[PDB]
């Protein structure tokens, strides 16, 4: 419309569809981060990186 | 102190020894488990030293058996060149560059003038240092006293004797002193030290009795070299340690009997020195409160890695001890790809270890 009403601008309408990676990026990002962090610990201790997968899963 | 005859039987621990090989003892462990409750009359440290080839090992084993003392075999380079799985690192030396070639007592007796001698002497000090700390953990956690053959305190004699013969340089001696100064102050001096004064001519005869291949063939054990050790033990080491530890001197208990020696030790009294607080004799082991006991126990049980990290003293102006960068890369390749050196001990699958997927545990006071 020809009008610039700030309240109209803020107000949502549901038209926007959030991207596919949006509801999963933070879970998946942290999940990979946790595993990768566990990979250092073994590497830091000169253990086989995939040894003790219990800590990776945790 | 109280032999089996005095007690009439085996040592009776006051309380169950703490499993110091498997469980750590940090501050929060110290709240529930106290240290002083386990200390007996036999909770002491004994260093059975002497000249070269004086039968110290045989005397120690017998002695440590009578006093119900733990016996710690003298350190040797096999502790560095043999990994846990048993593989011999020295087999890898054809690959390594000459400077990084393995060096042992055999080599020292055969090419004493090689620049790796300075390396070899520092290793012995480092090995004794780690072993000495291990004895303290056993003492403080179990209450059973320990019998050592040569403490790190007495190790500088060999370095000093080697220096007088000219095997070492000025720089190597300068480096050694800084390591010793940087590290020695953190130990607890032994309660008792026993010396076996074999005269110089006797030890020269005695060495040929062992009929060890390299020793007899060698030139190092000269009158001058063996004489230097005698002057160093008595004038520098023994004169210094006696200010803290009780000192017994025998011509050779290795050739003599030990039952007489144990009966000599038990005569020595260890309480007369306790009266004065600041008395130098056995000052180190005088803890007023239970907190002080636990602090010392924590330091050696839980902070040994700190103790073994003080050996990092950077000194590169000395050319003998420096290892060239090109060699280091090559040496790193060969050394750490050998069977059993890929990973920490207890994880190398190719050496037969199993269950690594479900394995997460590592040893305490263990490497890496
Ligand atoms: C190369 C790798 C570099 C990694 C740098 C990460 C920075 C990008 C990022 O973290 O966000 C990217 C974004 C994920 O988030 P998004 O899909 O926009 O939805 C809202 C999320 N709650 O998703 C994207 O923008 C896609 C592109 C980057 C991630 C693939
Ligand atoms: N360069 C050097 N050699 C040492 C040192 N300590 C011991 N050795 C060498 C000197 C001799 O070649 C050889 C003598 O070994 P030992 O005197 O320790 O005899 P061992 O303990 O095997 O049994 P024994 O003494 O007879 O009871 O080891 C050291 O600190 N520096």
């Amino acid at each position: 419309s020809a009008v610039n009403d700030p309240l109209e601008l803020l107000t949502n309408k549901g038209t926007h569809e959030p991207s596919f990676l949006s509801p999963i990026w933070n879970p998946i990002a942290c999940g990979v981060a946790g595993v990768g962090a566990a990979i250092f610990i073994n590497w830091g201790f000169r253990k086989p990186v995939f040894s003790g997968i219990q800590k990776h899963i945790a | 102190i109280s032999g089996k005859t005095m007690r009439g039987g085996p040592r009776v621990p006051k309380a169950a020894p703490y499993p110091y090989k498997t469980k750590k003892y940090s501050v929060f462990n110290a709240i529930f488990d106290k240290t002083s409750k386990r200390f007996d009359e036999n909770s002491k440290v004994i260093c059975v030293e002497g000249p070269i080839a004086a039968g110290k090992s045989k005397f120690a084993k017998e002695l440590a058996e009578e006093l119900d003392m733990e016996y710690y075999p003298a350190v040797d380079l096999d502790l560095i060149y043999i990994n846990s799985y048993g593989y011999d690192m020295r087999k890898l030396d054809p690959q390594l560059p000459p400077s990084c070639r393995s060096y042992d007592v055999r080599n020292f007796c055969l090419d004493p003038s090689h620049d790796l001698a300075a390396q070899f002497q520092i290793r012995m000090y480092m090995l004794r240092y780690s072993q000495y700390i291990d004895a303290l953990q056993h003492v403080l956690s179990t209450g059973q006293g320990v019998v050592l053959e040569r403490s790190p305190y007495s190790d500088f004699v060999f370095m000093e004797a080697m220096f007088r013969q000219g095997y070492l340089s000025r720089g190597a001696r300068s480096v050694y002193n800084e390591l010793r100064q940087n590290t020695i102050g953190e130990l607890l001096k032994p309660h008792l030290v026993i010396y076996l004064d074999l005269p110089v001519d006797a030890v020269k005869k005695q060495i040929k009795a062992r009929n060890v291949d390299y020793e007899v063939q060698s030139k190092v054990f000269s009158d001058a070299y063996l004489s230097d050790l005698e002057q160093l033990y008595k004038q520098q080491y023994l004169k210094d340690i006696s200010t803290h530890a009780e000192l017994l001197i025998y011509d050779w208990t290795a050739g003599g009997e030990t039952e007489v020696v144990v009966e000599d030790i038990e005569r020595i009294d260890f309480n007369q020195f306790e009266a004065d607080i600041h008395n130098k004799k056995m000052l180190d082991w005088r803890f007023p409160l239970e907190a002080e006991w636990c602090e010392a126990r924590i330091k050696y049980c839980h902070e040994k890695p700190d103790l073994m990290n003080y050996f990092n003293v950077p000194r590169f102006d000395v050319p003998e001890l420096v290892r060239s960068a090109d060699d280091g890369k090559v040496w790193r390749d060969v050394w750490f790809n050998a069977p059993g050196m890929k990973y920490r001990p207890g994880y190398n699958a190719d050496m037969g270890d199993e269950g690594l997927l479900t394995k997460t545990k590592i040893g305490i006071n263990q490497g890496i």
